[PDB]
């Protein structure tokens, strides 16, 4: 009962706990020897695992899965694809609590689902919550720098765990646009195709305002264009 | 131009790696028609190629180059003289 | 930047050479001011 539950919720379905579009894992609920105690706290575990499988998937699906073939914000972009890489790494150590936790099963094998259960609690939370800022992502097709939004406006929680997490997958989705942006300043090439960071010689240089974020000023964005429209006049 | 796509994953050191020794010979080619208008193909793998003067012919690095080794080779061709 | 323009300098530096040393090559052997 305990171990094929790490199997199953490292993302390769079980033969009991039954893989579905519409249910996700879902015990099998008709042997003639269950009680209600295990019900509740199977279901209460499998909600983390359907959450990881769907995770898991969309990172596989849409990080480096192409030779480039304008595509879609929502479901390619390297703003998007950096989401998933900051994504994968925040769940780094649920893979390593199952590895510990194979161990302890292992030291001693009279041990309960409870258990299990009572340790996992604190990914109980943090995974429904960061789900609905990809599914936001996913269905608003949101292009562009207006992603970088999107987790910035939901760090403001009233949960320290969660925002802290979600912190770093923008840190992550920094580092690309500051990448493009060292090469269009300093010397009037960029480096981007199809996602763009407020770019609209001195013609077809000028400031998008809509895609530009909130919590960057229009006054810097100003004197970015200047700087950039110069270089590459001279 | 993949180059210009991927900038900013971690494909990028990998194709990195492949692209800074596939150009290798493509720089000997760049090295023999400059320093001694040497012509070089086996199965044929070079943009410039080998009249009324010279026996030289024209249709990576940038085409602002490829001409410029396109006349730099007719100059050394000439200075053999 | 990314670009192959980090390879030429040390062969664009050669090419000038072979420009100049032609071009004085012209004046001071086949005398083309006096033609």
């Amino acid at each position: 009962m305990i171990h094929e539950l790490l199997l199953a919720l490292s993302g390769y379905p079980g033969s009991i706990f039954t893989w579905n579009k519409r249910s996700g894992l879902q015990v099998s609920q008709d042997f003639p020897f269950l009680h209600p105690s295990e019900t509740s706290v199977l279901n209460r575990l499998c909600r983390l695992g359907t959450d990881y499988i769907r995770f898991t998937e969309f990172i596989e699906q849409y990080t480096g899965h192409v030779q480039q073939q304008q595509g879609q914000g929502g479901l390619h972009g390297i703003y998007l694809r950096a989401f998933c890489t900051g994504l994968d790494s925040v769940l780094q150590p649920y893979r390593q609590a199952l590895l510990d936790l194979e161990q302890e099963f292992l030291g001693d094998p009279h041990l309960s689902i409870s258990h299990v259960n009572y340790f996992l609690d604190q990914f109980q939370l943090l995974f429904p919550s960061v789900m609905v800022v990809v599914e936001q992502i996913k269905s608003q097709k949101i292009h562009g720098c207006q992603i970088l939004e999107t987790v910035y406006k939901h760090s403001c929680g009233g949960l320290p765990p969660v925002r802290s997490a979600l912190e770093k997958i923008l840190a992550v989705c920094h580092g690309v646009m500051y990448k493009q942006l060292s090469a269009w300043m300093l010397h009037g090439l960029l480096l981007d195709q199809h996602e763009e960071f407020f770019i609209k010689s001195l013609k077809q240089f000028s400031l998008r305002v809509e895609i530009l974020p909130s919590y960057i000023p229009v006054r810097v964005a100003e004197k970015i264009l200047f700087v950039g429209e110069s270089v590459q006049m001279f | 131009q993949e180059a210009l796509h991927n900038c900013s994953n971690e494909h990028y050191p990998v194709l990195l790696s492949l692209l800074k020794t596939s150009c290798e010979p493509y720089t000997r080619f760049i090295h023999d028609w400059v320093y001694s208008g040497v012509f070089r193909d086996a199965y044929g793998e070079f943009m410039i190629q080998v009249k009324l003067y010279w026996t030289h012919g024209y249709v990576v690095f940038l085409k602002h180059i490829a001409h410029d080794i396109y006349v730099c080779g007719k100059t050394i061709n000439l200075l053999k003289l | 930047v990314l670009m192959k323009r980090s390879i030429t300098a040390p062969l664009a530096a050669h090419i000038s050479l072979v420009n100049k040393a032609a071009v004085d090559y012209f004046f001071v052997e086949l005398h083309l001011e006096a033609h």
